């Protein structure tokens, strides 16, 4: 007679619950990094947030492609085991030296004489190519934290996660590690502001910054450290499943032949647009949301203060969101809610370019509301991500890990991972390199605006006339099995 | 239109401070590539301090330390905070925006100018 505690198998919970926290550790730091990523490629003097186009595509995107030919090679002369702490430890590694030694050392080794020189003899519309020149050791933080997102969230983790619980046990628990994944967003969003907030100590030269930044790049080390000690548990003391080598010997189909499939299956295209225009329309919001964040909180801790109060925001709406989640499709299917993540994108985007771009004959609201027109940007913007991001965890990502299961468990497998690690970065690139001929062709981002508006309509016109290709697809092929 | 009005100059004594002001009209100093330029009699017109729409600041080796470029977007004015003001800083001084990409340039607008002269 097996145990049970809160209705739950005891033997069961020693799986899950040291799971769902490392689960919590890993989002802890991505929400640490990823506030702290932009705060240092944005308010760094001499770069902006036009930076980050040019970061998306010319060096995040071919350093996690390079990144994911090094974990591919590395995972056949290495175990399980061991491939688990030669991609884990040396993020451990870097954040720890970084907020210590590298950024401390970084107006030694970054060269701001020389991007000068090429941002006077290019042009002011240069600066955010150049930017990446001035401060590579902030773009190389970037990167890393990006790979935390795209490695350590999406493949070491959930690639762990699906090896040792059961196929019924991964259908009950997984919906409660992303209801656990933004309760380490509203923690380490509180994290991030405690110790974003200017110690009243002052410094001769002392950075407020770097000792707020080495306050939570320790964090980074202390709950990496707890990743690596909570995946040591779960790997000694819990029997996992002997599901042997009879998976298909696992061919990830390359790149080019991975998207040939993808035309080939008209249902595959719909979901890899789906996944892409949810990583174009994003960017195109944010990076210039991002423009306005760097006017209104000029200093990095002021900018690292507002992004932990926003991250802990984001917890709280998507907490709520995923709780309602299992009564919009209950009620109204899997096709309604697979258009309110377009729609909210959609709307809440063009109200913060109309905000931005028609706001001169419109100002006695944010006048009266006790706001500036930049903090008025600022919010909007704020209230579009979270918004976004809230139902993009809540209603997009339960659609699109809806829609495999009427699948072949063949073609299923596949695609499920040429999704992933293509469609992912490649909409994230995209959406960028859009910004990047902006930027190139009208000067400035806030020169990009009114056109920034109109691509958001095409390419949610494209996701919302893909999503009902797909509602038709996933209808019929879930009903006639019945 | 654009237009690039100076003030602020005026005769001061060495090592004294000086605000020079440039009322912008015609276009936001936000997003601008706005700089300070001076010419003495004599010689050519010199760069001196440079600001960037993303509120980046550029100065000159015989300025950096003394001179801070700094504009107000509320009245639409960049200022040029001169201290530690030398003789050497005699000059006629110049609000320019600009945009260009490597050796076009887009647009190139001048303001008449302020004359400052350090008194010794
Ligand atoms: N609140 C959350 N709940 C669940 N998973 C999350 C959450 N936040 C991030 N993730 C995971 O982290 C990864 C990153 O996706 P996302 O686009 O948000 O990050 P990003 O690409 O770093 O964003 P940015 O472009 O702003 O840097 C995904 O695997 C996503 O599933």
């Amino acid at each position: 007679a097996s145990p049970k505690i809160f209705g739950v198998e005891v033997a069961t919970l020693k799986k899950i619950i040291p799971l769902g926290l490392m689960f919590f550790c890993i989002l802890f730091n991505y929400t640490i990094l990823r506030d702290t990523k932009d705060v240092l490629v944005v308010t760094a003097k001499g770069s902006s947030a036009e930076i980050i186009p040019f970061l998306k595509t010319w060096v995040n995107l071919p350093m996690a492609i390079g990144f994911m030919l090094l974990y591919t090679k590395l995972s056949n002369v290495l175990s399980k085991k061991a491939l688990f702490y030669t991609v884990i430890v040396p993020f451990i590694i870097y954040f720890g030296a970084f907020g210590f030694v590298m950024y401390p050392l970084s107006n030694y080794i970054h060269p701001e004489a020389l991007a000068d020189k090429l941002l006077t003899t290019l042009g002011p519309r240069f600066m955010g190519p150049i930017a990446i020149l001035r401060i590579w050791s902030f773009c190389l933080f970037y990167v890393m934290a990006e790979l935390w997102g795209s490695v350590v969230v999406s493949v070491l983790f959930w690639g762990f996660a699906n090896q040792i619980t059961t196929v019924d046990e991964a259908k009950k628990f997984y919906p409660l590690f992303g209801l656990g994944a933004n309760v380490a967003l509203i923690f380490s969003g509180r994290t991030v502001k405690y110790f974003s907030n200017l110690r009243k100590n002052l410094g001769p030269g002392v950075d407020g910054w770097a000792v707020s930044l080495k306050a939570m790049m320790s964090i980074v080390v202390g709950m990496g450290l707890a990743i690596c000690l909570l995946y040591w548990w779960v790997n000694r003391y819990v029997p996992l499943p002997t599901r042997s080598k009879n998976k298909k010997e696992k061919p990830k189909m390359g790149t080019m032949e991975s998207l040939k499939f993808l035309v080939s299956s008209p249902y595959i295209r719909d979901l890899a647009t789906l996944v892409v225009a949810y990583g174009i329309s994003i960017n195109l919001v944010e990076v210039t949301w991002k423009s306005k964040l760097k006017a209104q909180f000029p200093s990095p801790n002021e900018y690292s203060a507002f992004m932990g109060d926003f991250s802990t925001c984001t917890g709280v709406a998507t907490f709520t969101m995923m709780l309602l989640s299992q009564y919009v499709f209950n009620k109204y299917g899997w096709g309604v809610a697979a258009k309110i993540t377009p729609t909210v994108l959609l709307l809440t985007g063009v109200a913060f370019f109309s905000l931005i771009l028609f706001g001169g004959p419109f100002a006695p609201l944010v006048a009266k509301l006790g706001m500036t027109p930049l903090l008025a940007a600022v919010y909007v913007g704020a209230l579009q991500n979270i918004f976004s991001k809230s139902a993009k965890y809540s209603l997009f990502d339960p659609c699109k890990e809806m829609a495999y299961i009427p699948l072949d468990e063949d073609t299923k497998v596949k695609g499920k991972a040429a999704i992933d690690v293509v469609c992912n970065p490649l909409g994230k690139s995209g959406g960028a390199l859009i910004q990047q001929f902006m930027i190139l062709s009208f000067g400035s981002l806030a020169n990009s605006t009114p056109y920034l508006g109109m691509i958001l309509l095409v390419i949610v016109t494209a996701w919302l006339a893909a999503a009902k290709s797909l509602e038709g697809q996933f209808n019929s092929l879930r009903s006639e099995e019945e | 239109e654009v237009q690039l009005v100076e003030s602020g100059g005026g005769l001061v004594q060495a090592g004294g401070s000086l605000r020079l002001s440039c009322a912008a009209s015609g276009f936001p100093v936000d997003e601008a590539y706005m700089t300070w330029y001076r010419q003495a009699p004599g010689k050519e017109r010199e760069w001196v301090a440079a600001i960037y729409s993303s509120g980046y600041t550029r100065y000159a080796d015989s300025v950096k330390g003394r001179f801070t470029i700094s504009r107000d977007n509320s009245k639409n004015t960049v200022y040029l905070q001169m201290n530690s003001l030398k003789p050497e800083d005699t000059a006629v001084y110049y609000c320019n925006v600009k945009d260009y990409v490597y050796n076009t340039y887009l647009y190139d607008y001048w303001g008449q100018g302020t004359q400052v002269t350090v008194s010794s």
